[PDB]
This record gives C-alpha cells, structure tokens and sequence, in this order.
C-alpha cells in the first residue's frame, strides 16, 4: 500500500563458495542503525552489506570466500583405534597404501564403519 | 633481619610471563637484544640514557651481571640473544653436574630407606589387604607390579628421562629463592652465583639467569617467573615420565609423549612464539582420539580429521610444506591406536611446554578486533528469545511462588492464548513460547520480587584490585618507564587499592544508596570511571562505585532471577552429570513410543562469547529483569559504560609506547587502547548472559521439536538431546532417531546463535554418541574417563610460601596422592609412593633451603617414623591407608590410633612409638581450644604457620572496620566472650565438644568467626596487614623456625623416650579405647579426670573382617556364628568396553524452612542444647538466652519451632566409576548400623569391589559377593545412657548489635 | 470477529516499536517502568 | 465498530509518523548518531514516559 | 486494513535487523563524542 515509502531495504547476504550464490540467496531487511558510529565503511554501491559469521557487517564481501594426507592418516586412526579382528584389520592396513586418491579412501571408511 | 623471611618468594608460577619485564632486564644489561626485538615498540622508545643513570641496586646488579656474561663469550663470532620459546631445547638438555651430585645425595638415603623399610611395607599391604578380602581370596593378594616396580627402583625420581634436567632446573629456583630473600636485606653481598653446566655456564641473580653455550656462541636469559615456568615443567614432564612408564595400562604413552614432547621443542626453534598455536591443538587432539570409538559410523574421525587439517594449516604459513607434511603425519601417528582412557590420559600435555611471552599490545589488538566490530542481529530472533525468557521467568516465578504468576500489567496480555493462560495461571509449555512468541515477547511485568543488595557478602571480601581513576591511569605503570611529562600525570596513592580493604574502610556504606550510582544514571556522568584490561593466555579492574555495583548485580542475579533457569555442588554434579551420560546409547543397551529415553550430546564452544554481546542483544533481556525488580535502569550497565569510556591493557612493565598519552579521552584507538568498546568484559554479567543462552538453547529445542537437557557455564554448553524409544524398536532405528535429532538441533541452534550474533562453529564444536565434556572432564557411557597423568604433572616438591613449611608440603603431596589413587592405580603403589615423595620433601628440605637439623636428618629410623606418624600425633603423614578406600568422614583420633596400631603390628613402625604416644605431656589448652576444634588432643604443638598469618590479618583488617554493614562483627571483648562460652558449654557433669562446637557455631560467636573467616588473606593483603600492624617476635620466631621445631617435638615426645611410667592401657586394646585413652589423659589438667565423650567413630578398616564367597557360596565368619554383614553382589560377565550389549542395567551408585537462616542457626542451636543435656526448665532458659543472640523470638516459640532432636551435630570426583555402578547393596542382616557407620561400610565395601578390577581388566568373568562381617570386632561398642541433668552456672550475656542482617533477625517470629 | 484480532495485531505493533526505540543507547534516560506503547507514540 | 475502525487508522497513522523518525539505512549513510546523544542524555534523571 | 497490517508485519516484524556501527578505526574517545 503505502508501506515502500520510508522502509528502504537493503539486501543482506548472510551465508546461512562465489560471489554469484550470495547474490542468489540475499534477502532485503530493512536494517535499522541502533548504535551511535558511522556505517559507511560495510555498505556497497547498490545496497548491499555483507555478514560475518558473527554477523559483522565485513568492510568488501570477497572476505566471505581436496587434500588426501590427512584422509588417509584418519582412515588408519580409525582402522588401528577402532575394536576390530586382528587379521581384517591388517588386510585393511594392507589395501590402503595402494591407495591413489580421495576415492576408494573412503571406500575404505565406509568400509571400516560398517564393520 | 628477620621480617622479611615471612613471605617467601613463590616456588611455583602463579603469574603470566610479560615479555617486557624480561626484556627491562635485558636492556638493563648491555648485551645484544633477540633479532625479533631489533624493531620493538618500548625497547626503542624507552629513555636509556636516563633509567641507566638511577644507580638502583636493580642496575647495578645488571651492569656487573653483563660485564660478568661478556667476559666468558668471544668476539670471534656473533652473540646470539636466543629468546623464549626458542630455547626449549637447549633449556631441556641442560646438565648441571653440581645439582647432580647434590641431589644423589638424597637417592643415597632413599636407597637405604627401600632396603630397610619395603619388606615391612609388602606386609603391611598384604595384612590389610587379606583382612578386607578374606582368606579365600588368599591366593590372589600379589602386590601389584606398580608397587615391585617401585620396590626394586626405589630412585623412580631420580633414574627418568628428563631428571638430570629436574635436578638442574630446581636447584637454580632454589638459589633464586635464596638471592631475592637475601637482596630484601639492604646489603652488600655478593648477589652472583655462577654455576657451571655442560658446555656453558649459568648466572644467577634475583632478577635474571643467563645460560650461556660457549660452542654456539649464544646465550639465553630467563626472569624471575620464567625459571619458575621451567622448573614447574621439568618436573612435571618427568612424573608423567615416571607415572606413564610404571602403570601396566599407560606404558605405551610414555614414549608417545617422550615423542610429542620432543617433535614440539623441534618446533620451537623455528616457530618460536607461536608454537603455542600448536600446543593449544593438542587437547582437541585428545578429544577426537575418544571419538574415533563411536558405536555408529558417523561422527567418528571428525574432529580428529578438523584438527588435523587445522594443525596443517598452522603448520604450512609458517614451515617449508614437506615438513608440514611429515610433522602433521606425526601427530597423527602418535595420537592413533589408544584406548578409551589413554586418548583422555593425552589432555596432560597442556601445561607441559609451559605459557608464551605475553604483551599489551598484541592482546589489545585481539580483543579490539572483535569487541569494537559492528555487529547486525535480528530483530524476530530477539523477540522468539525473549519469548522464551519470559516464559521460563513466567514459569519458574509459578513454580516458586506455589502457582502464581508474576504481577503482570493487565493491558499487555495480548491474544487469547496467553489471557487465558493468564486466568488459570497454569505453566506455559514450550511449544506455546514458539507459537505465540510475537504476544509473549511483548509482555511486561511489575515490581514483584524483593531483592537484596548483600547477600553473599563474602563477594565484597574478595581480593580484587581496584583500578585508580583515570586522572591518575599513569600510575598503572611502572614510573621508571614514563617519559618526563608523563611521570608528572602521576599522583600519590593512600588507598590500598584493593576490595576488601576498601570495602571495610568505607564508612556510610549504604547499599541501597550505592545501588543509586546505576538506577540514576549517575555512573555515566562520572569521568573518574576507568575500566583496565588484564594479560592473560577473565577479569578487569573497575573503579571502587562500579565494582562494588557489579558485585551487587551478580549477587542479585543469582539470589533471585538465575534458579529460575535452574542454571543448566560436588556429590550433586556428580549425580546430574553421571545421570545424563546413562542417558547415552551404550548405556543402555540390553534394553533396546515413550518408553526408555536416549540421548545424544553436543559440546559446544562459542567464539569469542563474552565480547559479542551488544546493547541491542541484551536490552530487552535486562529491561525484562528490571521491570520485575522495580528499577528503572539497572542491567544493561556494561554496555553503556564501554561505549563511553576507554580502556587500556593495564601492566607495569608494559607502558604507552607513545611518550605524549597523558589523557584517556585523547589516545587512539590503538596501541594498548579499546576506545568505546562495545562487547562485554568475561565474568562481568555472566548470570544476564547465562540466562539468555538457556533461553536461545530452549527456543533451537522447540523449534526442532525435541526435549534438550542442557548445562551451560557461560561460553561451555553441554546439551543432552534425547529421544523416546520402545524396548522392542531396533537398534539401528535408536541410533537413527537421535542422529536425526541432533542434526535438526545443532542447525537450529546454528541459527537461532547466528542471528542474535554469535558463532559456535560447525566443525570444532563435538558432537558425540558418546560422551560430553564437563569441568574439562570426559564423561563417557555413564563413567569418568581417568586423568591419572594431569595430576602426576601436578605432583611437586614445595607448597605454599608464607614459611619453609615441611608439614604443608608432605600434605599437599598426600592430597595428590590420594587423588591419583582416586583416579584408579593400586592402593600399595600409591602407599608406598607417598612415603618414598614424603622423604624426598624432607630431605629437600635440609638441603635445597633458601634460608640445628643436623643431628636428626641423618638419623634413617627417625625420618622414617617421623613420616609414617599420623598429623594428628605429630608426624608428618596425611594419608592414612584407610584414605585410600575411601573419605576421611569419622573421627581423626581413631584412625590415627588404628594406623599406629597397624603399622606397629606389621613392623614398621617400632614399639617404642605407641607407648610414647600414649604418655605424651599435655600442652597448654583451654576450654576454647577445645570447642572451636574438636576430635583433638591436648598433646604439645606448634601452630602452622598459615594459621597464624590468616588469623593476624583477619585481627588486623577488622580494626579499621567502619561501614554500617558489619559493625559488630569485631568486638574488643569476643575472646571473653568465647571462653566464657565455651566454659559454660563445655565445663558441665559430662563434656560433649561436638554439641559444643555446633552450639558456638550457631551462636554469634561463630557467626563472627564464620563472617572473619570469609576474608580473601591472599599474600597482598598478608603482606599490607603485616605492613600496618608488625607480628612481634616470639610468633615471628615460630614462623620461621617451624619445620625444625615441629621435627624436633616429634623428636622430643614420641620418638625419643624412656616414659617409665607406664600407661594403662597396651597396645593391643581398640583404637577408640585408644583414642579415648589419649583424649582424658591430654585433656586432664584442663579437665579434671571427667570423661570426654561422645566424640570417637570407629575406623572403618578395623570394624569390618570383610569375606569373598566361593563358588558354592558360604562364608567362614558366617559358618562360625555370624549374623550382622553388609552384602554387596556383582553381576556376572560385565564387558567395560564398547560391547555393552549384554551388560546388566546400568545406575547411580551410592555416594553419600522459608525463614532467615538466623532462625534456623538459633532453632538449631535450641535443639542441640536440649537433646545434648536435658530437657527442663534451666535448659530451655540456657537455650532461650543462647537462642536470643541471632534472633528476636520468645520462650514459648522455641518449644513450637524447635526441630525434633536429631544427630545433626565435576571439580574433583570420588572415583572413576566402572564397577561400582552394578553393584548391588543390601544392609538388611545388619541391623546395628541401620547414621554415618553404615555409610562408611558401604563406600568400603564398594572401593573393595572396585579395588579388585584394575584399568587393564576390560572384563569380569565371575561373580563377586562380599560380606562386610562386623559382629566380632574388638571395636563394637553399645551406645551409652543419655543422662539428663540441669548446667550448673548461668548462660553468657552474648551481647548483639540489632542493626546488623547479617548477625541479628529483629522480626518476632 | 476480525476488528478484535486487529487490534491485538496493531497493539504488538507499538509494543515492538517501542522496543526498538529502547535499544538505541540515545534512549537510555527512558525509565523501564514505563509502557513500550508509550514510549513508541511519544 | 466503527469508532474502533477510526482509533485503528490513526494508530497507523501514529506508526507511520513514528517510522518517519527513526534512524533506517539508506546507501549515502544521511541519519547517523554520535557518541555524544547518550553523553547529552545521561546528564539528567531517568524519565518516566508511560500513560 | 488487512492487507496495510500485513504490510508493516512483513517490513516491520519480520524483517528488521538492527546495525551497531562499532568504531572499528583509529580515533580518540574525543573524536567519537564530536
């Protein structure tokens, strides 16, 4: 009705990993300034401020933005710590230094937790 | 002279490490400064040139101490001035051979004490042992390999890794000890002891020691509490050294943490001050080790993998990437393959490296990086939150106040729901919060809760420093470091500056008034306030108006609105904590709609919790508590106060780096600055801050409808989420269930904290099937998980400082020995090794002193019996063996006679002991001494030294008392009043000192003694009491010459005697005949020859002759006559690991109004009087005028208020539970301790059972029943014929100030 | 009827803006025994 | 009926005018506060706005 | 009256978020109260 006329959104980009997705999902809140200071520094050409992940207004929002080392040592932490058969747990140990990738790494973690 | 002998230099760190204080005393020197303090911010700003020419002994010493260090270097290459943490490894090998050679002279006595003494000490153990197990167990009393291994290696703290480093380490703090007590005197001596180690030399004065490596080139030097850091860590890495390698279920961590000590020093070197980003990794190391052992495939390894990824990611911005690779495989490979117990055996390797070097400025930069941040909150999640705080204030106020709901305005009950909830006033459930929270949010209260100011009043005796207002901020500092106007921006201080002192000077103390200084906003106008921030890595210092209005808040908050939220203190934690982790799925298993109940936990660690709290957060929470306390404006205090002043990073060695800062109002918002700071302070406003938690915690429940058992101390939250399951439902469908609701519960509570600004993350907080995290204690399937190794890092050589104190010592040794018997080793191992620590303190205490015992510490057998003699007799020893099994509840008299007998029995202890005891001359006594310490002998001591100090100080501050608030607590006749108290109590037909102490304890004798007592005597104030009032000389010369005179007494009574009067009774009667003995001969020129009774307790040991049945069943005591037993029966084939599927049901097992507390104590005081002497006219006259000195009630009140007459005269748990919670008790063939007997029985009988399991053992495979047989005891005693007869004499005046709430209750009730 | 749900929805309108109005620290001489309604029409 | 129906127009009509007057954001940063509106605000006794 | 209620609930109630510009800078505690 006559509502638009003095609440003047101002599309707020919390991330509930590009600059494309906040964009995306940014919902427009009519935020209202409470604390004395000067805000000028967290808000953007357009109208836009982005948060934190303690919800800090951050000063430019590219702020907000595998590996198979420690893949494989968790797998072993989880093969030689869990209650297992001392033989499956050496044919376990056995087949995972001719490991190659992430993948069949987790095969075998999935693997070990299922038994 | 000899005041300055009193307090001592601390032997251990109690303080942070200030990198500038030692960086004073290395520029006070003129050697070459670290290569990362080329570029410092107060190095090169300071005025050398002047601070140079003071001509202080503190330079001087400097100058000579440089010109001593430069002279053993050469100028053929570079000098390197190597800082902490850099020099961990060197430190760690260093090599004294003068400490060497000076401390196997103590292994020299040690052995000699092994190959005189451990036989018997077998004998002993194994007597005990057979006695309390039976001799149908008598083929399984071995000693346990703890104990032979301590028994062939008697030097176990003298042949480890890291001792030669312990010894070198030590007796450098020694001579440190010894330089400052010598630089107090005003003298000329030589303050330079050089000592010379493998490959270099090591100087020492009061200020610095300098290690010196002549081959390198490099020096090192070290400050006053940083030599105390490094002894603190030798010595505790050593014991977890000796503790981990004799215990059979730890051997293989001991060169696991020989490995992760060694790998971290390596670090050091190239990481310097950040390797403590690593060593704070460490612990979430040991906490993803327990989660690899889950019972489903989820969560296991995640936060194992998060900490790995997260010690990479330190590792690789500092360290070439192929080291990061091999030293995060590392710690990989040494925190995987332990058990459920060695992962959490893994959080002692914290304290062990020691502390970083802190400064100002680095910590002003992290705290105004989050504490001046903007921040952006909800407005609805406030409201949903508030909703949920007025519900819970709603309900708790009805639950409180039997039905009624809080005076709410009649035209702010919006809607239908809540007006007619309003009208029945019935308590409004959860998901009505969530629904209606837009009507329920909106709701205001009226002033319908009578507050009080004081109420704990031992919060206002606290020692907390007062900051000195901001015109006088440059006194902060130290004034040799002040540029030459900012030391005229100083001014002369006549306060103390400190809570307590200023708390009892402060005359018209009102505190209705002084709560004027917030509701009027007059704390806002006031430009004296100034707020100082603390080195730390939770506390400030506030001005004297607004500390004293904090600590009103925090009282008010907890006395009335926080039980409302029910917060979520020793046997209690221990049963709502054992109790929500038998909630857990391995707990109850063999069991698996609405039937059983499981749950699931999160701990959960917020960001930086404290200083993320806005104004706009916690307004409508504090507007909520001060509508319903009547007060305009009294809550929301912090923030506003912040936002409008400055503060600063307060240190004395730290100064403003800019030498023009004279006012607060004018410095940057920079170096050590927070200028309008808009978080809140930690500890300040916690209760407010708690409170709001629990509401955001309770709103993520009902908005992913669950039920959520939550505990929360601030940023440490624990939630339980539980789930309701059938018998008959499948184990799969349970774990299922409640991995469903954990994750609905933890996004929600992701989101409901994200939106009122906070972060709890998502990876580092632990969710687990299994266990929870509580006091830093893992308690996991309803059990403790054990933390053996953190108290072996805490087994240390001296105690205290406030004399050379042997006696403190050996009990603070004894104290940590029984809390490593607690956590679960043999009992033997644990015996013999406080005997064997307790000779190695008082060898190193005739050696080692930093400030006559010649003829009696070469004397073997003394020693020996001078250390195994009970406290209570005069010896030294504070465990008894009877403290091993269980508390030390019972009379203190008895179990010191029964371990006498004991050990003389088994050989130990000679037969030359007992009689001496039992002839000992009496000591000086009075009828006071008497009632204020009762189960006590009137033998011939020497006061501790502690006592005396405390006691001078709490005589001393309160002659200067003159607030409103307590005024007659002193008064210049309270010792005649207690004499003559205690003469009238105590001096009748038949003498009773424990009514008598509870008599006096609930008068207002004790009242006095109760509000003195509540005093905070820290060293400051010692030294500011001692300061203002001397000690004299007869007192002073029994503080200092203490040890000697309390070992010579011992030496003089009961060692060495010829006592040809020969007592009564033998040696072979029972201890309470014994005790009693000892008590009416002691007591008998004070007495008469009266019988003091009603005192002596059984020793819980020499009651029972317990019995293990055999197979058929059957006892031997039982097939000779025997009726009266406790029977305690353990289920058959119980699994203590992970395969709890057919383990039997799992409990807690057996641990142990609406008027002013004045009329309770006097009430009390009533009922004791007329149960203990008699009940007629002269009694109840005695209990009126006794009664009358705390309250204001008349005769015939008593007699229809008085209580019927009675016998009413985790931190740290009892044990780890693993057996103890399957056994089964019945104490129904006894009937003679249907009472404290009956409870000492049961907790025997249950350390009895879980004594027969030892951490190795995963698995019963029989069933145990133990018949705790107490018939036939030589210690079996019927209670005697209660006498009633009229007290002679009348009743003391006990006169009272009416003013005082705190003493009096002028209300007729 | 609809005229009584709207006035308990334009009643927690003023009791929300009065709540607004009391977080500004520019509002903090405003007493909180005072009515948020109040506080929002002044 | 009516009357409620007017007092409900001009309590929006309140709510409008109040809306008006507060501190939102707009890109340009035009109604910002100081420190010192609750330095110039402390310097009286709390007031009592309620009726 | 229906639809204008709903309109204030939505910009109101629903959507508000409350800025607190901390003094994230360099500046004196003079300079804040200007």
């Amino acid at each position: 009705a006559v509502m638009e006329a003095n609440l003047g959104m101002m599309k707020i980009l919390d991330p509930g990993s590009s600059l494309s997705d906040l964009r995306a999902v940014a919902k427009s809140h009519p935020v209202l300034i409470a604390g004395p200071g000067d805000p000028s520094p967290y808000v953007t050409q357009g109208g836009e401020i982005a948060l934190n992940k303690l919800s800090q207004p951050v000063p430019h929002p590219s702020d907000l933005i595998p590996d198979i080392g420690i893949e494989r040592d968790t797998v072993r932490a989880l093969i030689l710590s869990r209650p297992m058969h001392p033989s499956s747990s050496s044919k376990l140990l056995s087949k995972l230094d001719s490991a190659g990738s992430v993948e069949e790494i987790r095969k075998i973690k999935r693997l070990a937790l299922n038994g | 002279r000899a005041e300055h002998q009193i307090i001592l230099p601390e032997s251990h760190l109690s303080s942070p490490l200030v990198k500038h204080k030692l960086l004073y005393y290395w520029k006070l020197t003129g050697l070459p400064l670290p290569d990362e303090c080329d570029f410092d911010h107060l190095i090169l700003s300071r005025q050398w040139k002047k601070i140079l020419e003071s001509s202080t002994p503190d330079i001087e010493r400097m100058i000579k101490l440089g010109r001593s260090v430069h002279q053993t270097l050469s100028h053929s290459s570079k000098l390197t001035g190597i800082l902490h943490p850099r020099c961990l490894e060197d430190l760690v090998g260093l090599d004294i051979p003068d400490s060497t050679n000076k401390f196997r002279r103590i292994e020299k006595k040690i052995q000699i004490h092994n190959t005189r003494y451990g036989e018997p000490f077998t004998r002993l153990c194994s007597y005990v042992e057979k006695k309390l197990l039976g001799s149908s167990w008598t083929h399984k009393i071995r000693r346990s390999e703890e104990f032979d291994s301590l028994r062939t290696d008697p030097a176990f703290w003298f042949h480890s890794s890291w001792s030669t480093a312990k010894f070198a380490w030590l007796h450098v703090k020694q001579i440190q000890r010894h330089l400052i007590v010598a630089a107090r005197t005003r003298s000329a001596s030589n303050k330079l002891v050089t000592l010379s180690h493998r490959s270099g030399q090591v100087f020492i004065t009061p200020e610095l020691v300098i290690v010196t490596h002549t081959n390198e080139n490099k020096f090192t030097c070290l400050s006053q509490e940083l030599v105390l850091m490094y002894a603190d860590m030798m010595e505790g890495r050593d014991m977890v050294n000796i503790i981990s390698s004799t215990a059979v279920h730890l051997r293989c961590l001991a060169e696991k943490i020989d490995d992760i000590l060694r790998l971290v020093d390596a670090l050091a070197r190239d990481l310097g001050n950040q390797v403590y980003d690593v060593v704070a990794l460490m612990e979430g190391f040991a906490y993803g080790a327990v989660q690899l052992l889950e019972p489903s495939g989820t969560f296991a390894g995640d936060f194992f993998s998060f900490n790995l990824q997260e010690l990479r990611d330190t590792l690789i911005c500092l360290l070439p990437q192929r080291i990061a690779d091999s030293v995060t495989h590392a710690i990989a490979n040494i925190f995987s393959g332990l058990e459920q117990n060695q992962a959490a055996e893994m959080l002692c390797l914290l304290r062990l490296w020691g502390h970083p070097l802190l400064e100002s400025r680095a910590a002003a930069k992290a705290v105004r990086a989050q504490m001046c941040a903007p921040k952006m909150v909800d407005f609805d999640m406030i409201l949903q939150v508030l909703s949920f705080f007025k519900g819970t204030i709603i309900n708790g106020y009805r639950k409180k106040n039997a039905g009624v709901w809080p005076r709410v305005k009649a035209h702010t009950i919006y809607g239908n729901v809540i007006a007619q909830l309003h009208a029945d006033s019935a308590e409004i459930s959860h998901d009505i919060m969530l629904r209606e929270y837009k009507n329920l949010s909106a709701i205001e209260f009226e002033a319908c809760i009578e507050y009080d100011p004081v109420t704990n009043l031992s919060m206002f005796l606290k020692d907390k420093a007062i900051a000195h207002p901001r015109n006088n901020w440059l006194a902060s500092f130290r004034r040799n470091l002040l540029s030459e106007e900012q030391k005229k921006n100083v001014q002369d201080s006549t306060s103390t500056n400190r809570l307590l002192i200023e708390f009892l000077e402060s005359n018209d103390f009102d505190p209705y008034k002084e709560m004027e200084y917030l509701t009027t906003l007059e704390y806002l106008r006031d430009d004296s306030v100034a707020v100082s921030y603390s080195l730390k890595e939770i506390f400030a210092k506030l001005t004297k108006k607004l500390r004293n209005c904090q600590v009103m808040a925090e009282g008010i908050l907890a006395d009335q609105i926080a039980p409302f939220f029910q917060g979520n203190d020793s046997i209690s934690l221990t049963k709502s904590m054992l109790a929500m982790s038998q909630l857990s799925y391995n707990s109850n298993r063999k069991r698996i709609k609405h039937r059983r109940r499981v749950a699931t936990f999160i701990t959960t660690d917020l960001q930086k919790y404290c200083l993320n709290w806005r104004y706009q957060t916690i307004k409508l929470f504090a507007h909520a508590i001060n509508q319903l306390m009547g007060l305009p404006h009294f809550f929301e205090w912090i923030h506003l106060r912040l936002m409008d002043t400055t503060m600063f990073v307060g240190d004395p060695f730290n100064p403003p780096s800019d030498p023009t800062d004279y006012d607060l109002t004018k410095v940057p918002n920079d170096d050590i600055y927070i200028v309008s700071a808009r978080g809140g302070i930690e500890g300040l406003c916690q209760k407010l801050w708690t409170m709001i938690s629990i509401a955001a915690i309770q709103l993520a429940a009902a908005r992913s409808h669950c039920r959520v058992a939550c505990m929360v101390q601030g940023d440490n939250q624990v939630i339980a989420v539980t789930r309701e399951v059938r018998p008959d439902d499948s184990p799969e469908s349970v774990l299922t269930q409640l991995h469903e609701a954990s994750d609905n519960f933890f996004r929600e509570l992701i989101h409901v904290n994200h939106l009122i600004g906070h972060n709890l993350k998502d990876r580092e907080t632990i969710r687990s099937d299994t266990f929870f995290i509580y006091s830093k204690r893992i308690f996991k399937d309803g059990a403790i998980l054990s933390q053996v190794l953190k108290n072996s890092s805490k087994l240390v050589l001296v105690s205290g400082d406030l004399s050379e104190n042997t006696v403190m010592s050996c009990a603070n040794i004894s104290s940590t020995v029984a809390r490593l018997c607690e956590n679960g080793l043999p009992k033997d191992f644990c015996y013999y090794l406080n005997y064997l620590m307790s000779c190695i303190q008082t060898y190193f205490d005739s050696e080692f002193s930093i400030t006559s015992n010649q003829s009696w510490i070469n004397d073997i057998p003394f020693i020996h019996s001078y250390v195994l003699t009970p406290a209570q007799l005069g010896g030294l020893s504070n465990l008894q063996y009877s403290r091993l099994y269980t508390r030390n509840i019972g009379d203190p008299g008895t179990t010191a006679f029964a371990e006498v007998k004991r050990l003389e029995a088994v050989g130990l202890l000679g037969p030359n002991i007992m009689t001496n005891i039992l002839t000992r001359p009496p000591g000086n006594g009075d009828w006071a001494s008497l009632c204020n310490d009762p189960y006590s002998f009137n033998f011939e001591s020497v006061a501790s030294p502690s006592i005396v100090l405390k006691k001078h100080t709490q005589r001393v501050l309160f002659e200067t008392c003159s607030n409103p608030l307590l005024s007659g607590v002193h008064t210049e006749d309270n010792e005649a009043e207690e004499k003559a108290l205690a003469e009238y109590l105590l001096n009748q037909e038949v003498i009773h000192p424990r009514v008598a102490h509870a008599i006096m304890e609930a008068s207002s004798v004790g009242r006095r003694k109760q509000i003195q007592g509540l005093v905070d005597t820290t060293n400051t104030v010692i030294k500011i009491a001692l300061s203002r009032k001397p000690l004299g000389i007869k007192r002073l010369a029994r503080i200092i010459n203490y040890s000697s005179m309390h070992a010579m007494l011992f030496r003089d009574d009961v060692f060495l005697s010829n006592r040809a009067n020969h007592p009564l009774v033998s040696s072979d009667m029972c201890s309470l005949a014994l005790a009693d003995y000892a008590r009416n001969r002691s007591w008998s020129p004070l007495t008469g020859g009266r019988k003091i009774l009603g005192v002596s307790n059984p020793d819980t040991i020499e009651l029972v002759e317990g019995e293990i049945l055999s197979i058929s069943g059957g006892c031997s005591k039982c097939d000779s006559g025997d009726e009266q037993f406790t029977w305690f029966h353990l289920p058959s084939n119980i699994e203590l690991t992970d395969d709890t599927s057919k383990n039997p049901p799992m409990r807690v097992p057996y641990l142990g109004a609406h008027m002013s507390p004045h009329v309770k104590a006097a009430l009390r005081a009533s009922s004791v009087l007329i149960w203990a002497y008699g009940d007629n006219d002269i009694n109840w006259t005695a209990a009126l005028k006794l009664a009358r000195s705390r309250c204001n009630i008349s005769s015939e009140y008593l007699r229809l208020l008085s209580p019927l007459p009675t016998a009413g005269n985790t931190f740290t748990p009892a044990s780890l539970y693993r057996v103890s919670p399957y056994v089964h008790i019945s104490n129904d063939s006894q009937r003679l301790f249907t009472n404290v007997v009956y409870q000492q029985i049961m907790l025997l009988g249950l350390s009895l059972i879980e004594s027969l399991f030892p951490m190795t053992v995963t698995k019963t495979y029989d069933e145990i029943t133990l018949h705790l047989h107490s018939k036939f005891s030589c210690c079996i005693r019927e209670a005697p014929v209660a006498v009633p007869f009229e007290l002679t004499g009348v009743a003391p005046d006990l006169r009272v100030v009416a003013s005082n709430k705190f003493m009096y209750d002028p209300n007729p009730v």
